[PDB]
């Protein structure tokens, strides 16, 4: 009964993984960088690379790996969707025409089967005979690269190993065998198993058994020559072939956990390992040559080559050039020299590409007066942490505020200049008893700066003991000027304390406007916080000012300025505050009928509380009685990821399963059950977790400029970088543009071929559901991009509704009219 | 006294909100102003006043107002609104049934895939679940539909069974028609699905047994939204219905009008093969197609997997209350 | 955390029908007469014996909390039985009952039920419920005669005829306060004492005890014939003031 639509205004800035191989060109090695699903082939040069082609995938990209089959001239493109979508995929360029082919597709989910911890795996064969997939725990699903199977299907191998890690099919093998590390009650062991595809099961693998370290994470398959396995973990790296045993556990890689790993050299002597706290390491095979000529490895020696951004995949360009993907930070194209500069750094970078990152949190605001709006965002973690300037001003102009620690929320404050930033820095604990940081950044580089002296929580007499080693959480409030981006002030929160709602805003007749922070007392025993701050500060001349602070029973997880009071959700209660004649909070009253009330909008006397595991709750605060009251609540089970209002009626709420769903009122229906029920009217599979809504546009409009028929503008942003917008529509034009989607998928060709359908459609893990209420904006602005036998092929048998004319038909330049306006609106 | 129900008013229950809907009315969570205790309240309008009293209510009445097993969840009594004296005849007020309040619900707690059953969880799951159902049995009150929204549990551990009668989904304004019935379809026994025949036992146990699955893979093993396509999941797992297997099912109406698209062999095993040998067993035993051989409850009980489970050793499951920021 | 139904005969002496003038013949009277309208209403209907059984405990009860002159006794009964059917699920539309009812009862006797019948009936339901305490669960005589009949061994037409004997007593009996003054158990076992010694049979032979002679011990512990007595003697007086004798 609602009608909305959604477009993308960033595409996803994050990589998830990269391989390169002989795709495009045979003759040329090519990189393919993967974001949620786009695809971006490049050629590599010398001076960098060279973008071939991008193309647009209906599906989270999981697997991706480039593989020749005998009879190939180039290596082709396996690629697995989140959704188990399959498909082969080769590079056809006709000169100037580029055309992506789909030689196999299929749909490889089991009716059955338990989502593994780990996720999805996806190995194939040195020999290219097969492709292996780890869905489900227990099983092994085999796709044989038969010529013949160009569905893609599969059978199912049981495996006795209910809980795997990782797994690589070994190298140099006389048969296909899979080397993989599990975890059983005695700990983690590694243990191999051979493929047959005649038999279709397993057969007993060359090494039955070894016990490896409690967190082994990574199982490298090492190339022919060299032969066997290598395993990664916390401490120690091992090489595991038959007989041979090797053990090597420098003490600088126990400092921070190594995530990804690269073949620096095809013989194998060279492999590339890097950590969370972006280090960069060179993993050193030492080659012992028996007299027969045989080579054994002699022993594995790590080196440190310097600091790169968090890199979430490594793949190398073979100009002493390594392409450092980032989900967590700008991804870059480093350079690995054989002498070190002065500071002892063989790395020196040469490109950044920027990754808008994960945006925790975003605040529209126009700073330099343009009356047309700016977004700041809270984007990056750890050293990769930034505060992100958009405009659009055809590209997004985006500056970059480098933090080095993680920002966790921000708000603008006009009346001071100045943004407020919540954040957290990563110390630990050294020998002096206290911690130390591993880097200076914000918190610490700030002109003036002031350490909490509350006593609330003092009389603690709780255990608490501190090992040397752990790692803790420094939360701290940033006052940070909005033309210099200069960190002017910054405030330690109490130990322990962790900082988690932030607001600016007047309060009752006061006439201050203070920064209001919630926090929460964090101790590791705690399933769920029972100690909170809430604390107002003022920040004038300079300096940051306590007015005042509240305890409170639990997380203040949410804040909102209510009619000049003071709105916050503490674990399961809502609560409104007063702010009293004498600078301290009130309660007024409180609403107790949640589990966990993380997220709060509110409009008017009207407050949508989006519950962790009960969807979206509308409340009303009603006046003449100073209580709390419920009006509607949405039954359904959905977790919730953020809320938003978008008018008195309908709601807007974001899945944990990347689903976005509206729920509207029933309109004051004869019935009160019908009342206090909120139908989900609309549904629709995003693919991308929002953190954050926010109302407004970047879009600028001298004066009232109007135009559109989109009414209203809700934008959002992802974890993989998205920056998206949902607008309300009408009647008539939903079903206009439904209509047209319908008409455009059977035209416009998938990747994949994958049904646009399927991939927008509603998926939780247990219910499936068809979406509705939702325009696929990304779909529609494709139909400036199609050919024009396509357009006019689409506007064929064309109908009107509520137009101008009640019935009436649209021709190939009258659509291209709307879609190019529809194309304005961000 | 405690015993005479029907006599105090709602006026004794804070109301903090409507946890559920149901189709003779809502259902409240309160708090009882005296004792302290958070009780769920379930409203029973008889205002329209077409057939009287409804008799799902009056199910739920009867069976629960005798039993008191853990496992299942305990009536406390029935209060009323506020009611004028002077004539009953002038009166319409509903009435109102105390239960123990629930923190959740096993589909809850499920639908957000992040939650992780390990065996002895499902252990400590499945018995209390059976040892309330033999109760339930031995009294003769059976439970016609037992769901994943049906079964409750608390944070603690402790698992009860609910809705014998007046459930609490509601369907309002547009959307798919008989939702609850949907969700009750995938946990119907095969025989009711083939024909009405008569209400057995082994229609709980099926049901308890397509828990059992959904315990191991967080997702409903029978997904349909029609009875024909349930049935052919249902074979393709199972195995189609023939004499071969049931002796008793050409008795059945529909064995000859609804029919699996083909024969199928029983491959529970096999697609199952990642569950442990002492719960795959039950599984086996507890979908069984003919309700004769399907296992009663006490012998789930007494299987391998559930008869030396320490009822003492609650071990709570592992819910998520912090992190829910995530990364 | 479950009601007493049960009182003395001698506290029958103040039901609230006999304060208010009624005298015990006349009270005992209107419970045959409302037992048996129950009985032969939901007779006509084809309903199951424990369904009239059930209707018919909740008539008794209701009037031992109400006076018959405030409440007449042919509504109370119609909607005793259109609960009861609802319990023991054998439900009836409440039209059907008052169909019925109007069927077997006189112009006066329906009289009772007023210018809109079904409205008087259905809202007398809300009273029903609160008065028997929403205690809706009812055990009848009826179970244990043939629980306790079936660990009898011997001649099976002595034994057919010892129970359709009782039966018949049995519905004798909800006619009358017995089922306010004695447990069901003890109902059923007073049935088989008073078959017994009208056939002339001595059931100990038919028990797994042939040599205890107080038989019934082993089915209900703690009853003396004392109340086998009073219950057997009751039963019988029916009979003698009726024109109708023993069935034998
Ligand atoms: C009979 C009964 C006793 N306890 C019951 N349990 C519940 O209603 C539980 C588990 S189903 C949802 N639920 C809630 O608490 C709920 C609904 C809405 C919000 C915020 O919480 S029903």
């Amino acid at each position: 009964m609602s009608y909305n639509y959604v477009v993308t205004a960033q595409k996803p800035t994050a990589v998830n993984g990269c391989v390169t191989g002989h795709f495009t060109s045979a003759e040329d090695l090519n990189l393919l960088i993967a974001k949620n699903t786009r695809l971006e082939i490049y050629v590599v040069t010398a001076e960098g690379l060279r973008p071939v082609k991008e193309v647009g995938m209906y599906g989270k990209i999981a697997v991706m790996e480039l593989f020749r089959p005998k009879g190939e001239s180039k290596d082709l493109l396996f690629i697995l969707t989140a959704k188990y979508n399959a498909c082969i995929l080769e590079y056809k360029q006709s000169g100037e025409s580029i055309d992506i082919i789909t030689r196999a597709h299929g749909n490889v989910q089991d009716r059955i089967g338990r989502p593994s911890e780990t996720g999805i795996i996806g190995i194939i064969d040195p020999e290219c005979r097969m492709i292996g997939l780890r869905l489900y725990d227990g099983l092994f699903k085999v796709i044989p690269l038969d010529r013949d199977n160009k569905e893609l299907k599969a059978f199912n191998i049981r495996l006795e190993e209910l809980h795997v890690i990782d797994v690589k099919f070994l190298y140099g093998c006389q048969a296909p065998t899979i080397c993989f590390v599990y975890q059983d009650p005695q700990g983690r062991h590694v243990k191999t198993y051979e493929v047959s595809l005649r038999e279709k099961e397993f057969n007993k693998g060359p090494w039955k058994q070894e016990n490896v370290e409690a967190e082994a994470s990574m199982v490298i398959a090492v190339p022919e020559p060299f032969g066997g396995a290598i395993i990664i973990g916390q401490e120690s790296i091992t090489y595991h072939n038959g007989d041979k045993y090797l053990a090597i556990a420098p003490p600088i890689i126990k400092q921070s956990t190594i995530v990804c790993h690269n073949r620096v050299d095809p013989n194998g002597s060279r492999y590339l390992l890097g950590d969370m706290e972006g280090r960069l390491f060179m993993l050193l095979l030492e080659k012992e040559e028996q007299m027969d000529g045989t080579v054994t490895l002699k022993d594995l020696r790590v080196e440190l080559l310097g600091e790169t951004s968090i890199a979430e995949c490594l793949t190398y360009l073979d100009n002493g050039v390594v392409f450092v993907g980032s989900r967590l930070g700008d991804s870059q194209l480093v350079k690995l020299n054989v002498d070190s500069n002065e500071q002892g750094s063989y790395v020196v970078a040469m490109e950044t590409f920027t990754n808008l990152g994960p945006i925790v949190d975003m605040c529209v605001v126009d700073l330099e007066r343009q009356g047309q709006g700016q977004l700041v965002t809270c984007s990056g973690a750890f050293k990769e942490g930034s505060l992100r300037i958009i405009r659009n001003g055809q590209k997004l102009h985006i500056r970059t505020v480098p933090l080095y620690e993680s920002p966790r929320k921000i708000c603008y404050q006009e009346v001071s200049q100045c943004f407020g930033v919540l954040s957290s820095r990563i110390e630990v604990q050294d020998t002096s008893g206290g911690t130390t940081a591993l880097r200076p950044s914000a918190s610490t580089q700030a002109l003036s700066s002031s350490v909490s002296s509350s006593k609330l929580f003092s009389s603690s007499t709780a255990p608490h003991e501190t090992s040397f080693g752990e790692e803790v959480e420094v939360h701290n409030l940033l006052i940070i000027d909005q033309h210099t981006f200069e960190v002017l002030h910054a405030h330690q929160f109490l130990q322990n304390e962790y900082a988690l709602s932030l607001v600016s805003c007047k309060l009752g007749k006061d006439p201050n406007t203070y920064f209001i922070v919630g926090t929460a007392m964090v101790y590791p025993e705690e399933a769920e916080p029972k100690q909170g701050r809430i604390v107002v500060f003022q920040y004038s001349d300079g300096k940051l000012q306590t007015v005042a602070e509240k305890e409170v029973k639990g997380a203040v997880y949410s804040m909102v300025e209510f009619n000049g009071k003071l709105l916050a959700s503490i674990n399961s209660t809502v609560r409104l505050y007063e702010w009293t004649t004498e600078k301290e909070l009130r309660t007024e009253c409180n609403h107790y009928n949640n589990i966990m009330a993380l997220y709060l909008k509110t409009k008017g006397d009207f407050i949508l509380v989006g519950d962790l595991m009960r969807s979206v709750l509308l409340l009303a605060y009603k006046p003449m009685e100073g209580n709390f009251e419920e009006i509607a609540r949405d039954f359904n089970p959905n977790w919730m990821s953020a809320v938003e209002i978008l008018d008195d009626d309908n709601f807007l709420g974001a899945e944990n399963a990347f689903n976005l769903f509206v729920c509207q009122k029933d309109s004051a229906a004869t019935t009160d059950e019908e009342r206090q029920h909120l139908q989900e009217v609309g549904l629709f599979h995003l693919g991308e977790f929002v953190n954050v809504f926010c109302h407004g546009s970047l879009v600028m409009q001298n004066l009232g400029e109007t135009s559109t028929p989109t009414q209203g503008s809700v934008l959002f942003g992802t974890v993989n970088g998205m920056i998206g917008l949902v607008t309300s529509l009408s009647e008539s034009w939903y079903n206009l543009l439904l209509d047209m989607q319908n008409r455009l998928n059977k035209v416009i060709k998938s990747v994949g071929k994958i049904e646009h359908s399927f991939w927008r459609s509603f998926h939780t893990e247990r219910k499936t559901e068809p979406a509705t209420g939702f325009i696929d904006g990304d779909l529609i602005e494709s139909f400036l991009d199609i050919s024009r036998p396509k357009m006019q092929e689409v506007v064929a048998n064309l109908q009107y509704d509520d137009g101008s004319g009640m019935k009436r038909e649209a021709t190939a330049d009258d659509l291209i009219k709307v879609v190019e306006e529809l194309t304005r609106i961000h | 006294t405690e015993s005479d129900w029907g006599k105090r008013c709602v006026d004794k229950f804070d109301i903090i909100g409507i946890i559920g809907e149901g189709t003779y009315g809502q259902v409240y969570k309160a708090k009882d102003k005296d004792t302290g205790e958070l009780v769920a309240l379930k409203k029973v309008r008889l205002d329209n006043e077409k057939e009287g009293f409804p008799i799902t209510a009056i199910r739920e009445i009867k069976i629960l107002r005798q039993l008191i097993h853990r496992s299942v969840v305990n009536m406390k009594e029935i209060v009323t609104d506020k009611q004028d004296a002077l004539d009953f005849k002038k009166d319409k007020g509903a009435f109102y049934l105390v239960f123990e309040y629930m923190d959740h619900d096993l589909m809850g707690l499920l639908e957000s895939g992040l939650v992780h059953f390990s065996e002895d969880h499902i252990k400590s799951f499945m018995k209390q679940l059976m040892e309330g159902l033999e109760y339930c049995h031995k009294k003769n009150f059976l439970h016609r539909d037992i769901k994943c929204s049906n079964i409750l549990l608390n944070n603690s551990g402790q698992i009860k069974l609910a809705d014998f009668g007046l459930a609490r989904l509601y369907n309002s304004e547009e959307s798919r028609p008989y939702t609850n019935k949907v969700i009750t379809l995938w946990y119907r026994p095969p025989e009711l699905l083939l024909g009405e025949e008569r209400y057995t036992p082994a229609i709980d146990v099926w049901s308890c047994g397509c828990i059992l699955g959904e315990l191991f893979t967080k997702k409903p093993i029978f997904q349909a939204n029609l009875e024909l396509a349930q049935l052919e999941l249902i074979s393709r797992l199972c195995g189609s219905p023939c004499p071969a297997v049931w002796p008793d099912v050409i008795r059945l109406p529909y064995f000859n009008t609804m029919k699996p698209k083909k024969q199928y062999r029983r491959r529970l095993r096999e697609e199952f093969s990642f569950i442990p040998s002492a719960a795959l067993d039950l599984l086996d035993h507890m979908l069984t197609l003919d309700p004769s051989k399907r296992c009663t409850a006490e012998q789930t009980l007494q299987s391998d997997f559930l008869k030396d489970v320490e009822l003492s050793k609650m071990a709570p499951p592992d819910l998520p209350h912090w992190q829910d920021c995530h990364e | 955390t479950k009601p007493c139904w049960y009182w003395d005969k001698k506290d029958l002496a103040h039901t609230p029908s006999q304060l208010e003038g009624l005298d015990p013949a006349t009270e005992a009277r209107y419970r045959r007469e409302g037992a048996r309208f129950i009985f032969d209403v939901g007779t006509r209907l084809g309903l199951h014996y424990d369904t009239l059984a059930t209707g018919i405990i909740y008539f008794h009860r209701f009037y031992m909390f109400h006076s018959f002159k405030q409440f007449p006794r042919y509504v109370t009964g119609a909607c005793c039985l259109f609960l009861a059917g609802k319990v023991e699920e054998t439900p009836k539309k409440c039209k059907d009952i008052i169909k019925t009812a109007r069927s077997l009862l006189n112009d006066v006797q329906f009289g009772q039920f007023g210018d809109d019948p079904k409205e008087e009936v259905m809202v007398l339901e809300r009273i029903l419920l609160q008065t028997i305490k929403f205690d809706l669960q009812v055990e009848h005589p009826y179970q244990f005669l043939l629980k306790y009949a079936k660990q009898l061994k011997g001649d099976k037409n002595k034994i057919q005829k010892l129970v359709q004997m009782a039966w018949t007593f049995v519905n004798d009996s909800l006619c009358t306060t017995l089922s306010l003054q004695w447990e069901p158990e003890i109902i059923a076992v007073a049935v088989m004492y008073l078959a017994g010694r009208l056939c002339k049979f001595e059931i100990q032979e038919w028990t797994s005890k042939p040599m205890y002679r107080r038989w019934w011990e082993q089915f209900v512990q703690d009853v003396p014939v004392d109340v086998l007595e009073d219950i057997c003697h009751q039963i019988l007086d029916l009979y003698s003031q009726g024109k109708q004798q023993m069935p034998h």
